[PDB]
């Protein structure tokens, strides 16, 4: 039911938090 | 009796043990002439 | 000793108190307020917040809001009997 | 404080604090902690005397 | 009766006596009579059975399990089932207590006292056996005489 | 190209390639003058 | 390494000095004790940690003390 | 080298305990080298941002998985019926066999059958179908997003926050009470009242609809009129089939009170109303401190005011309020003790108060969630005494505490603690002697003998609050009381019926056995408390090292020097304490498993028979329920199951691994570790290869902490694949 | 100064000798005179002989070179033993009998380093020496 395109806008959102994560990172280690 | 044999018997580990005999027979013998007693009569 | 100073609100006072009673700043804006005018208002509170509770101890599906709200009465005739004395110590 | 007196100890640091031992010296040389106070109770470390000051030992009556 | 029912009348009771009597019957078939184990297991069922009906008439309460359940809660219809033999431990264990502080404080104004704690002086720790049959007054006066609590300012204390 | 493959597609990875690569740069991270 | 200090309460017995397997502590000149003599740490960088300096120490609490800080090759005692 | 960048000590360190090290301080700001209180402040500050971003990604991703792999459609059909299914399995370790032993849910390939609860959650806040989880599940990835970027901006230059604004608590107190608490509730109500209710009626509501659909045919006019009864008249029938029309009301918010009766859950209007009072309850609470109007308190008003002239508490609160601000561990232990009170009340009245339609019947995910929220309580209250000895070690300012409560604690530390022990030895000697008497007349044959104390005192709560099982006739027992004429009209039918139905796990009827177990929880309780405040009263010195503070809170030892001092730390009565918090735990858990076990299979009479003994707790509780989970897999073949009796021996061997860095200390393995390298350094063809860290035996501190936590590690698997095969296999 | 043609205390060989650190970072030397030809135990494990006359010896660890001092100073009567590190650069420092004669005595030339004036209960409070930097003495 859920649909391929679903899933590719899922993962678009993940990989948008993994960026916004690792900007994260960096700040806090800095 | 030798005065240094009743310090022996005075010595802590053989009046602990004596008295602790002495104490498990009283129960014993309670619970031999009135066993089973689960609550003070009343 | 090197922690930052603590920020407190405006106007933040000395409450601490040692004496028999408090110094009349923990009453706030009732501070100024008579030991009198704390007695007859908390014997009115009580009286009209134990009736509007028995008017409502049996709760039913449609209570009075004023009821309800005047109920609110017992506990504060607690605060304002024990404001009484704090402001009978105080001299007042 | 004299020699072969109660004093009670006053340090927070000691074994014997709030409690009682014997002065067995008081010198008088001018060292940071003349008394010696000897206690009937042994420390953990095993010893019962030390060196007090003064101002780390009262009289009892 | 609280919660429960009297055990001298629940059928778990008599359910949980016939089989315990049963048990020992059956063991007792595959022995010859007059024997010791013969006579072993028929005193054993005269006691179950003496047992069962002591329970049964002492009064207690017997839930659906058929045994015996404690009331200890202060009601005075079932005193004996936690509260006198509670004020009888306390009694023994006061007396204990008592005069072992006595011992201790007569071994403390000793010339060894960890001599007299390892070695005892077996009259004067009867002695305060002896004593201690009136702890509760001894105990109550010493308080008060003030020889019993330790001031604050005498009892070491690590820093803080 | 259906989801039903991503498991089989990613499951390696998560499993032997991110952990390999991590413990990797890791262990050049701890080890570095 | 390693921070070994000592105070006033020293009384120059020297135990200190002598139960320390490394040479860290050595007796120096004072006026403050009896036997005009107090301990010192001046090698401290080859402390082990150890504290059988504080184990040999006489006085009520000790007149030296140990406190363990960063690891070294001579303070982990590494012959390797 | 630099990778312990905030410890230059550990960055110098030739072995492998700077690696270890740097792991385990890692998060230890205020141990950083060159930390100053802004930047601890504001670091804190992003790690929270992403602490947040972090468990919405977790959300999002049951969510997803769910919606992708799940079978929440053909559940919401047949909710009693359908075991709900977790994720796929994707394992190229698995067999044949295994894959088809997995494949079950209705699904066609292996799957994991959530033990969660999720399901029933989701059906009840009113998700029908996967797209709704799939947008739930969108939503909180832009969420996590969100916070990411937040906690990334408040770290810049212009952004970062100051310090008069971390410690500004009236502000704080107010917006939290105020808008996180109160308004966040009001709008669960609002939730509840515009989608929840809806949904569970059959009428399908969301941003495409809820604009247009009335909650309550009047409206908003009884509202706005005061009529706010007319929005209790008309609650669903005692017919009403969740999720459909048929028995459905139009009342939205009441106090019915019990539970649904197909659902055997709390009314959803009921939910709402609770959540409604709340809400507006909170919002007046979170007007009461001052801000930057003239109305409000000042808390450190109120402490330093709060003396009792009689002086039996000295300087009452005076300097509690700088105490407080300027000490975060002090606030992180308050925090941890609050929160894990609350999760025990979670896990406590959710079992006994079913909100979720069907959860009651879906046995194993009931345990699951009992275990693990006693669990997490445990662990946060353990968390809360170690913090506070931390603020003892480092934050306790004496002479600004001079003679307040926190002083007058610390002046009678010895009596706290010698009253504490007295009562451990107290409930510990005479709960094993009961305990250990019950043991012998059972096996000497005479279980007539059996010291069984009637839980009484529970008995008459449960009276009180209504339950006509035990005849007590108290207060709402008595149909005649104040108590229930008080309330005869507003909930006490529906409360009533609920309570004295057997069909539930509301106020379950107890015994001696219970009795019993009670006792023992309180003695573990009180034997955790008694460790864990110990090791926090003497964190700062006591007789043995009178300037414990000096070292510090997890120093190793002080040596052999006064009769040997190990263990002489806070760090290592929290270690402690950790095993007793294990062990209390595991006794809790263990009541309520085979309570509810007993109940479900309906032979209550076993638990109530067996619980008065340790030998009817070894043989007809765990020998008695492990058979399915230790035949998970065996010769002949094997199941679903396989993975929990699997997990079940894993947890049995990190445990006992565990048990080694216990018992077996340092200098053995280091002297060991020394002819390992002088091996390898002597070995042709690997010598070549040369270690860069030389390699050493772990700390005293870190094989204390490795042991413990492969301790914990065994304990929570094991009991977890108990658990939830034993349920699984007998329901 | 050391010298490194001391004759050495004719030991057999042991597996409990320096390693490679001791060619990479330190390795410690200790020489003693003997008056007579004994038999003593190596701090790295088994027995040895040592000479009538100096006797050099290289270990991994100065609470080595310290223990067989030590050893020598106690079992035997030799005190004139004395204690060297040597660098890979080759630079050889005087160590144990640092000023001549042992530390267990005092001598007139040592400078107290670590010496506190006052006792232990005097430190200061972690929360005094916090944000700052202040020591706790
Ligand atoms: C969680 C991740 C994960 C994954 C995805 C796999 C996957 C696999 N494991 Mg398993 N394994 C894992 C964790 C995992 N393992 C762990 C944690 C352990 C330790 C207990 C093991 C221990 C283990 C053993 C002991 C064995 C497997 C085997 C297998 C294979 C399945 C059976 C088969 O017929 O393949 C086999 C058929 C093949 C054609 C194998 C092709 C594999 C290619 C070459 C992989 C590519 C490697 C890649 C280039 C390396 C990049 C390195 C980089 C990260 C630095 C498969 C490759 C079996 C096997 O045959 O492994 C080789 C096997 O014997 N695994
Ligand atoms: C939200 C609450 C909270 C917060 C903000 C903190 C914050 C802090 N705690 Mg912690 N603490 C908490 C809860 C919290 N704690 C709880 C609940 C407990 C009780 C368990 C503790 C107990 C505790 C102690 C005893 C100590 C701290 C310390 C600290 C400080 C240093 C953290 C550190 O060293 O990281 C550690 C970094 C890690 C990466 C942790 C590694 C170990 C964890 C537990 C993982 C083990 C599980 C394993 C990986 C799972 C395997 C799975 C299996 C299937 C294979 C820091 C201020 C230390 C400190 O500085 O004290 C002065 C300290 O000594 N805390
Ligand atoms: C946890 C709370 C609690 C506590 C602390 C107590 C305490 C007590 N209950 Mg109990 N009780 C409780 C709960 C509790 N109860 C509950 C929940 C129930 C209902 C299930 C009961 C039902 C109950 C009954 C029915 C009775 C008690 C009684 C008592 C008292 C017995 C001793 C006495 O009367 O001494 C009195 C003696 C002296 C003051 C001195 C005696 C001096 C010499 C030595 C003789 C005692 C004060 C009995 C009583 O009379 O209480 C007033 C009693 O009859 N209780
Ligand atoms: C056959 C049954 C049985 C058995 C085997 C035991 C065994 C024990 N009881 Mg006892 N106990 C029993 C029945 C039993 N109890 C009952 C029925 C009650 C209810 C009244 C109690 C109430 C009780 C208490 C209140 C205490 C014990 C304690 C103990 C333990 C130590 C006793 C001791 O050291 O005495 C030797 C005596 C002393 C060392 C002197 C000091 C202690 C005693 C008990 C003081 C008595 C007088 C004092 C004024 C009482 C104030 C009580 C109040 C604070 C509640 C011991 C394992 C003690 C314990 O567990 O301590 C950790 C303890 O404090 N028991
Ligand atoms: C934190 C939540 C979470 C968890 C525990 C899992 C768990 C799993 N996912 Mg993933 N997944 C998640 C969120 C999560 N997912 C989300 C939000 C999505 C939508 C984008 C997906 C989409 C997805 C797909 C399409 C697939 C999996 C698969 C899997 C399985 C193997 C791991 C894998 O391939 O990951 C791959 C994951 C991704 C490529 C993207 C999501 C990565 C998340 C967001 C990382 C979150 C990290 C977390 C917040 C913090 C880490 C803490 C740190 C200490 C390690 C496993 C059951 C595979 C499988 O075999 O399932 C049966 C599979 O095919 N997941
Ligand atoms: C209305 C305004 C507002 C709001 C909404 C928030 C919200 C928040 N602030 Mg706060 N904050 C505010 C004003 C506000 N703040 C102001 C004015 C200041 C400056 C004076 C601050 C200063 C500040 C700081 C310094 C910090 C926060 C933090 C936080 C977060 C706390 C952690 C959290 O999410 O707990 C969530 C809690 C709840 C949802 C409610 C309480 C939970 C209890 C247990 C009830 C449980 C409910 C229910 C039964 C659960 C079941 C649900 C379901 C599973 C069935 C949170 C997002 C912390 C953070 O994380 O920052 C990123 C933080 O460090 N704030
Ligand atoms: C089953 C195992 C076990 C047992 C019996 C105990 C017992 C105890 N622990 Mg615990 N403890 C355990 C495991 C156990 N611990 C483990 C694994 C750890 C982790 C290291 C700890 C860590 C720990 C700490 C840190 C502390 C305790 C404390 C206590 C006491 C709690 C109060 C109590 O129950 O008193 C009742 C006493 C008992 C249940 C034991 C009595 C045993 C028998 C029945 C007595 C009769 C003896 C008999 C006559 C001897 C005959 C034999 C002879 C001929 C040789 C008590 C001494 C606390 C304490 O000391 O409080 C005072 C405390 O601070 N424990
Ligand atoms: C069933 C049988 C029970 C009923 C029988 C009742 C008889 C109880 C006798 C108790 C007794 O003799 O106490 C003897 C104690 C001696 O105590 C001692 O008194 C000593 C001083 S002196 O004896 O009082 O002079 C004191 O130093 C010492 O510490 C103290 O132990 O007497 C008293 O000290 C006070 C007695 C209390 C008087 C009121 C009782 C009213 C009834
Ligand atoms: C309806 C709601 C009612 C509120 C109930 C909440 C609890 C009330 C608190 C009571 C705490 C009681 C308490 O803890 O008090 C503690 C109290 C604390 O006093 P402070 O130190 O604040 O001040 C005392 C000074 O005012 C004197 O210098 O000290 C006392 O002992 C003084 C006398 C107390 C009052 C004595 C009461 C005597 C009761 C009479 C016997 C009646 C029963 C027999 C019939
Ligand atoms: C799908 C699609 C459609 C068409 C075009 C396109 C090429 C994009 C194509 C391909 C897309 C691809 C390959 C997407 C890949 C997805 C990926 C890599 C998803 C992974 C997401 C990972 C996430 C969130 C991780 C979150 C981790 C967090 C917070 C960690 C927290 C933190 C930790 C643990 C330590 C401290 C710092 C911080 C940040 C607080
Ligand atoms: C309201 C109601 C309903 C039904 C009838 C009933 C009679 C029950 C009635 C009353 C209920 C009441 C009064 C309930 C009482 C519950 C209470 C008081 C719960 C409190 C629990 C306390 C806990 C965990 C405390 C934990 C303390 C900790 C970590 C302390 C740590 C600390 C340490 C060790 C050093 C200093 C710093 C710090 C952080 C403070």
């Amino acid at each position: 039911m859920i649909s391929d395109t679903q899933i590719f806008v899922a993962l678009i959102l993940a990989l948008v938090s993994l960026v916004l994560a690792i900007r994260l990172g960096t700040a806090l280690y800095q | 009796m030798d005065s240094n044999f009743l310090k022996y018997l005075s010595t802590a580990p053989v009046l602990l043990t004596v008295w602790l005999s002495f104490t498990a027979g009283l129960v014993i013998e309670a619970n031999r002439f009135f066993p089973d007693m689960l609550y003070f009569p009343m | 000793a090197g922690y930052s100073p603590v920020p407190s609100p405006d106007n933040t006072k000395e409450t601490y108190w040692e004496t028999k009673a408090p110094s009349s700043q923990v009453l706030g804006i009732g501070k100024d307020v008579s030991s009198g005018n704390y007695i007859v208002a908390s014997v009115v509170a009580a009286v009209v917040g134990a009736a509007c509770t028995g008017q409502c101890i049996p709760l039913t599906v449609s209570p009075n809001p004023v009821f309800i709200l005047g109920s609110f009465l017992l506990p504060y005739s607690w605060a304002l009997h024990v404001a009484a004395w704090i402001q009978r110590n105080n001299g007042k | 404080v004299k020699r072969g007196s109660q004093v009670r100890i006053l340090r927070k640091e000691s074994y014997w604090y709030q409690d009682v031992g014997t002065v067995a010296t008081i010198d008088t040389s001018g060292i940071r902690y003349p008394v010696v106070v000897r206690f009937e109770k042994v420390s953990y470390s095993g010893v019962n005397t030390n060196n007090f000051s003064l101002d780390e030992v009262v009289e009892v009556v | 009766v609280a919660g429960l029912t009297p055990c001298k009348d629940s059928k778990d009771f008599q359910r949980r006596l016939d089989g315990s009597v049963k048990k020992l019957k059956t063991r007792l078939a595959k022995y010859e009579k007059g024997t010791p184990p013969a006579l072993a297991l028929e005193k054993q069922i005269e006691r179950t059975q003496a047992r069962f009906e002591r329970y049964g008439k002492a009064g207690l309460l017997c839930g659906t399990d058929g045994l015996p359940h404690l009331i200890t809660d202060g009601r005075w219809s079932h005193s004996g089932e936690f509260v006198i033999p509670g004020l009888f431990f306390l009694y023994i264990a006061g007396w204990i207590g008592w005069v072992g502080r006595s011992y201790v404080l007569f071994a403390r104004e000793s010339d060894k006292p960890t001599e007299k704690e390892i070695i005892l002086d077996v009259p004067a720790a009867l002695s305060f056996v002896s004593t201690g049959f009136i702890w509760p007054v001894s105990a109550f006066k010493e308080f008060t005489s003030g020889n019993l609590i330790a001031d604050e300012s005498e009892i070491t204390v690590s820093p803080r | 190209m259906t989801a039903a493959y991503l498991p089989s597609i990613l499951v390696p990875l998560i499993g032997l390639i991110f952990p390999g690569f991590v413990m990797g740069f890791a262990f050049i991270y701890i080890e570095q003058e | 390494s390693h921070a070994v200090k000592v105070y006033d309460t020293c009384i120059g017995c020297t135990q200190c000095v002598r139960a320390c397997p490394c040479d860290v502590l050595e007796m120096v000149s004072w006026d403050g004790c009896k036997a005009g003599q107090i301990a010192s740490a001046p090698r401290t960088e080859d402390c082990i940690g150890c504290k059988r300096c504080e184990t040999a120490c006489p006085t009520d609490f000790l007149s030296v003390r140990v406190y363990l800080g960063g690891e070294t090759t001579r303070s982990m005692g590494l012959a390797y | 080298t630099k990778f312990p960048k905030f410890s230059q000590a550990l960055a110098q360190d030739p072995a492998t305990r700077r690696i270890w090290y740097g792991l385990a301080t890692a998060h230890d700001f205020e141990s950083h080298d060159g930390m100053t209180e802004e930047n601890l402040y504001q670091k804190i500050f992003a790690s929270h941002f992403g602490h947040l971003a972090i468990i919405f990604l977790w959300t999002s991703g049951n969510l997803f998985h769910v919606a992708w792999q799940g079978n929440f459609e053909q559940w919401v059909l047949n909710p009693l019926k359908v075991k709900p299914v977790a994720h796929a399995i994707w394992d190229p370790h698995f067999g044949q066999p295994a894959v088809k032993a997995f494949t079950k849910g209705g699904v066609f390939y292996p799957v994991n059958i959530a033990t969660s609860g999720v399901y029933h959650w989701w059906y009840t806040i009113g998700m029908r179908t996967n797209n709704d989880l799939y947008a739930g599940s969108l939503f909180l990835l832009f969420l996590s997003g969100v916070f990411l970027f937040a906690g990334w901006l408040h770290l810049q230059p212009k952004f970062r926050p100051g310090l008069s604004w971390f410690k500004n608590n009236e502000s704080r107190l107010n917006h939290h009470l105020s808008g996180l608490f109160g308004f966040s509730s009001l709008a669960w109500a609002g939730h509840l009242i515009h989608i929840a209710i809806p949904e569970a009626r059959g009428q399908h509501v969301g941003w495409d609809n809820f604009t247009k659909t009335l909650p309550h045919p009047a409206g908003l006019t009884p509202f706005f009129t005061g009529n706010w009864s007319l929005y209790a008249d008309n609650p669903d029938t005692a017919n009403h089939i969740f999720g459909t029309s048929e028995g459905s009301g139009s009342a939205i918010l009441t106090f019915l009170g019990g539970f649904h009766p197909q659902t055997q859950a709390l009314w959803l209007t009921d939910i709402a109303h609770h959540h409604l009072a709340i809400g507006v309850v909170f919002i007046f609470a979170g007007h009461m401190y001052r801000t930057n109007w003239g109305i409000g308190h000042s808390l450190k008003e109120i402490l330093d005011a709060h003396r009792p002239p009689g002086g039996r508490l000295g300087a009452g609160h005076k300097g509690l309020f700088e105490t407080i601000t300027n000490s975060l561990h002090f606030q992180l232990g308050l925090a941890l003790a609050s929160i894990g009170v609350i999760t025990s009340l979670v896990a406590q009245h959710m079992y006994a108060l079913p909100a979720y339609a069907f959860i009651a019947k879906d046995y194993t995910t009931q345990a699951a969630l009992y275990t693990h929220h006693q669990y997490i309580a445990g662990f946060l209250m353990v968390g809360a005494f170690a913090h506070g000895a931390i603020f003892f070690v480092r934050d306790y300012d004496p002479e600004q505490n001079k003679n307040n409560v926190l002083a007058r604690m610390l002046e009678h530390k010895e009596a706290i603690i010698s009253h504490l022990s007295w009562v451990s030895l107290f409930l510990g000697f005479h709960t094993l002697g009961l305990y250990i008497h019950n043991d012998v007349v059972v096996a000497f044959g005479t279980p007539e003998k059996q010291i069984l104390v009637e839980p009484v005192f529970a008995q008459w709560i449960q009276a009180s609050s209504g339950k006509a099982l035990y005849g007590f006739d108290v207060l709402l027992s008595s149909s005649n009381s104040v108590a229930t004429n008080a309330s005869n009209n507003i909930w006490l039918p529906g409360w009533l019926d609920a309570i004295n139905s057997g069909k539930n796990s509301l106020f379950l009827p107890i015994g001696p056995g219970d009795f019993l177990v009670h006792h023992a929880i309180a003695l573990g309780l009180h034997t955790t408390a008694l460790i864990l405040v110990k090791g926090a009263l003497d964190a700062r010195g006591s007789k043995l090292m009178p300037d414990k503070k000096d070292f510090g809170y997890s120093f190793p030892c002080d040596g052999p020097g006064r009769g040997g001092t190990c263990d002489i730390s806070a760090w290592d009565a929290f270690y402690l304490s950790m095993f007793w918090m294990l062990n209390t735990i595991g006794w809790v858990t263990f009541y309520w498993h085979w309570k509810h076990v007993t109940i479900w299979q309906g032979n209550a009479g076993q638990f109530n028979e067996s619980s008065t003994y340790i030998m009817g707790w070894l043989r007809d509780y765990l020998w008695l329920n492990s058979s399915p989970l230790i035949n998970g897999y065996n010769p002949f073949g094997m199941n679903s199951l396989a993975v929990w009796a699997w997990m079940f021996l894993f947890g049995h061997l990190i445990w006992a691994t565990g048990f080694m860095f216990l018992i077996s200390w340092r200098g053995y393995w280091q002297e060991l570790i020394e002819t390992l390298a002088w091996a390898h350094e002597r070995t042709p063809l690997a010598n070549l290869v040369r270690w860069k860290d030389k390699p050493v035996a772990l700390s005293i501190v870190q094989a204390r902490l490795v042991g413990l936590i492969h301790f914990t590690v065994g304990y929570v698997f094991t009991y977890a694949a108990f658990v939830i095969a034993s349920t699984t296999g007998k329901f | 100064t050391l010298n490194l043609q001391i004759p050495s205390p004719t030991f057999e060989g042991s597996t409990g000798g320096w390693l490679r650190a001791a060619e990479v970072e330190e390795k410690y030397a200790i020489t003693w005179t003997s008056g007579k030809e004994q038999v003593f135990e190596m701090p790295t494990g088994g027995a040895a002989i040592m000479r009538k006359g100096e006797n050099l010896l290289y270990l991994a660890r100065k609470e080595q070179c310290l223990a067989l001092g030590t050893q020598l100073k106690t079992g035997f009567k030799i005190t004139d033993y004395k204690i060297y590190r040597i660098f890979p650069s080759g630079e050889v420092q005087y160590l144990h009998p640092k000023d001549g004669v042992f530390p267990e005595k005092v001598n007139a030339g040592r400078i107290g380093v670590g010496n506190v004036s006052h006792s232990i209960g005097k430190n200061l409070n972690p929360s005094q020496i916090k944000f700052t930097n202040k020591s706790f003495n």
